[PDB]
């Protein structure tokens, strides 16, 4: 815990064990704001078709 | 704020400071019927009310 | 019984206050008895939760 | 403690146990500095009528 | 069997929900009950790892 200690470390790997696999992926995500942080109500707009609602 | 433009930062060493009397040795405001409550909707940001008597 | 509705309490939920602790700008370089008119502009943050059964 | 561990968690939810109740809400709040960190005297103005003074 | 492939699962992988928590920008001097339109505009970023058996 801290400002200047790392969280955790990449693991993105894959053992094979003959029996199991483990397949273990580390990515770098990206997260907006979304809404501008407030929920909303969405629904088909006018005139779309009755499939379409 | 410097001329148009208004600047954000944090104050790292700054505090803030709160008690509550559970001697009841102040004017007691609540049970009035203001407003300033937490908001019904978690979602949602609410301003804390000034205190006066 | 309160009048608006709701438990009547000799010793209700205290009330909680709050307040952001001033912090001085610039002062003089020379000493002045006067009080501090100045200070950093500044406002406070955070979550509050409330917990009742 | 410390400038980058969160001071706590996000609890906002409810339980029902068939005799209690428990109901659970966090929200986020802001507060300003009012009245420039001074107390202030408050009183009804001048020809204001005698009920709401 | 999901007709796309894969495998039907009654309790699947939960769903892994994340947001920013919203960080009001500048509230009034002056006590105002309507909700907050303005926030510190911002975004966050990191590591993700998922390891499969």
């Amino acid at each position: 815990d801290g400002v200047g200690n790392s969280s955790g470390n990449w693991h993105c790997d894959s053992t094979w064990m003959g029996d199991r696999v483990i397949t273990t992926s580390t990515r770098t995500w990206a997260l907006p704001t979304y809404n501008n942080h407030l929920y909303k109500q969405i629904s088909s707009q006018s005139g779309a078709s009755n499939d379409n609602h | 704020q410097n001329d148009g433009t208004t600047t954000i930062a944090n104050n790292l060493t700054s505090t803030v400071q709160v008690f509550t009397d559970s001697e009841y040795q102040l004017p007691y405001v609540l049970g009035s019927a203001h407003q300033g409550c937490l908001p019904p909707f978690p979602a949602d940001v609410f301003m804390v009310p000034q205190y006066g008597y | 019984s309160p009048l608006m509705g709701g438990f009547g309490l000799k010793h209700p939920p205290p009330q909680i206050l709050i307040k952001n602790t001033p912090v001085p700008a610039n002062p003089s370089t020379t000493f002045s008895a006067a009080k501090f008119a100045s200070f950093i502009t500044q406002y406070s943050t955070g979550q509050v939760s409330v917990e009742i059964e």
